[PDB]
């Protein structure tokens, strides 16, 4: 499934990689797009398959293209180009000044001080989730924890009640994880239909929520739209689902491998903030890129206007030119580089959330269930694409080994 | 070493700050918000803005282009002090440096 070769494009530069589907994914997927990054693979490759795109292998090249997005432009980050249609979320695809105006707003219900003041209030979330599951000895981490807690989170933050979870779920389920039983434009507009009168209400009788604010701020020096507020809203819900689940998953089966990295941050839990760093460089998921503004030689390529370049996140951490033993995980890693929440003006919103789900869900995990592993028997399964992501991650361990608090 | 973070209003902050690190990274991860940091610190959002004391101009690396073209358009008041302290990255030589915050980043 191979696209024609552009006139453009020297044949040596040709690298078969379809991001959807690598060949040694059995192995890991960060494993299997570190082949990338063997010694005899250029920089900067070409692909004929999802359509035709570069990819940028290398930290240094990432971090260039992403600090440059009047070459590099967000209008089509997706590849292939036709998982862009009907995405229409903000600010995914702006560029600056007008992204910033949308940054600006954002940051006032995710910003370092909004989570700080949550933060309490989310480890009795994630202790409640763990505290009712410990005495069984067993659970699918990846159903049973890592979906219930950020869903739960948006609903906390957006100030939306407690019943509403089971309709939220399926239709980001349905735009995430797709049952042939509902296009992904429609789930989209179920939630967009689900937040506009939210909106528009709390427009008219504000509260301290997310959707008060966002419904509320001004973007562009006028008031925001019920349009651009219910696409950016509903990007705050599925910017912080898919990719929280997976890592959380890649983590928790990292975790339930290791007896050695848990006992460490079970003698010594002031490392596991140091250690979430180093689990997201080590377990970094996201890949996504830009499409070119202009024709424009870039580190001795030629591309062209329309060319799309794959950027991924993933692989500058992985990148032993950036990190030595890269698939090494040393919770006393002293220079961790990664681009794990992206780059340059895009960087993702949620970081300062993220960080502080993870660090909360360790923190509360191995305070209650230190010792614990994969089920016997156990074909733990990753998937390759946008967001790269764990299957199911059966846990397994005996009660008598945990401890209630 | 050590580096004073001096808000608008004249309140002050002294942090204690590993070698390595930038200015912005310390603030943003002691409770500095009039430090925003948004783009995570590379230059890309002019929402680190601080204003170095003149006894440590001469002592800080100067500023690349592209932390002077996003300068330009920082939202508080442009003075010739004026830093993104995602770019000042911490030494020991820069122990007890003093930066004034701004009242507004975004
Ligand atoms: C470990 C967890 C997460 C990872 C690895 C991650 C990854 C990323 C990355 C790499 C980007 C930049 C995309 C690009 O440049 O094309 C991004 C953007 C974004 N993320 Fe996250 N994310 C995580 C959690 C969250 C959470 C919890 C939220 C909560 C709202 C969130 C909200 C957003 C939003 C709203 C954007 C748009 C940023 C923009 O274009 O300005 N993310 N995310
Ligand atoms: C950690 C990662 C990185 O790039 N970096 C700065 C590079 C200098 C090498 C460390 C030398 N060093 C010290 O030992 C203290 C201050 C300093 O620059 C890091 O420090
Ligand atoms: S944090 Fe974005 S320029 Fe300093
Ligand atoms: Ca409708």
């Amino acid at each position: 499934n191979l696209a024609p070769l552009p006139p453009h494009v020297p044949e040596h530069l040709v690298f078969d990689f379809d991001m959807y589907n690598p060949s040694n994914l059995s192995a890991g997927v960060q494993e299997a797009w570190a082949v990338l990054q063997e010694s005899n693979v250029p920089d900067l490759v070409w692909t004929r398959s999802n359509g035709g795109h570069w990819i940028a292998t290398r930290g240094q090249l990432i971090r260039e293209a992403y600090e440059d997005y009047r070459h590099f432009s967000s209008e089509s980050p997706f590849i292939p180009r036709e998982a862009g249609e009907a995405y229409d979320f903000i600010p995914t695809s702006m560029d600056p000044p007008e992204q910033r105006q949308f940054r600006a707003l954002a940051n006032q219900v995710v910003g370092m001080p909004v989570v700080d003041k949550l933060e309490n209030r989310i480890q009795e979330l994630a202790s409640s989730l763990i505290e009712s599951l410990r005495p069984q000895g067993q659970c699918n981490f990846t159903e049973d924890y890592a979906e219930p807690f950020p869903i739960r989170i948006f609903m906390l933050l957006a100030g939306l009640p407690e019943e509403d979870i089971p309709h939220l779920k399926y239709l980001t389920d349905q735009m995430t994880r797709p049952d042939g039983s509902m296009t992904f434009a429609e789930a989209k507009e179920a939630l967009y239909d689900y937040l506009i009168p939210i909106i528009e209400q709390r427009r008219q009788k504000p509260g301290t929520d997310a959707i008060s604010i966002v419904a509320n701020g001004q973007v562009n020096g006028r008031p925001i739209t019920s349009d651009e507020a219910k696409r950016m809203c509903g990007l705050l819900l599925v910017g912080g689902l898919d990719t929280v689940v997976n890592f959380l998953s890649f983590s928790m089966e990292f975790l339930a491998k290791s007896p050695e990295h848990r006992q460490e941050l079970i003698e010594r839990p002031e490392r596991i903030p140091a250690a979430s760093e180093e689990l997201l460089r080590r377990f970094s998921l996201v890949a996504d890129g830009r499409i070119l503004t202009s024709d424009y030689e870039f580190h001795g390529v030629q591309l062209k206007k329309g060319d799309q370049i794959l950027l991924p996140q993933m692989l500058s951490g992985l990148d032993e030119r950036e990190n030595a033993a890269p698939m090494h995980v040393d919770f006393s890693r002293q220079c961790v580089s990664h681009t794990t929440f992206g780059h340059g003006s895009h960087l993702c919103l949620g970081q300062h959330l993220a960080r502080r789900e993870i660090i909360v869900t360790l923190k509360e995990w191995l305070t209650r269930i230190p010792d614990f592993s994969i089920a016997p028997g156990a074909q733990i399964q990753h998937k390759s694409g946008i967001v790269s992501g764990v299957q199911a991650l059966p846990l397994v361990w005996d009660p008598a080994t945990t401890k209630a608090v | 070493s050590k580096v004073v973070y001096v808000s608008h209003d004249g309140t002050r902050r002294e942090l204690d700050v590993a070698c390595g690190v930038s200015l912005m990274q310390a603030a943003v991860s002691n409770g500095i918000y009039d430090i925003v940091g948004d783009c995570g610190g590379s230059a890309s959002c002019a929402t680190c803005h601080v204003y170095v004391n003149e006894a440590f101009t001469d002592k800080v690396p100067a500023a690349n282009e592209r932390e002077i073209g996003m300068l330009e358009s920082v939202t508080a008041e442009l003075k010739p002090n004026s830093r993104l302290c995602c770019q000042i990255i911490m030494t020991p030589e820069l122990d007890g440096i003093v930066v004034d915050v701004p009242d507004r980043q975004w």
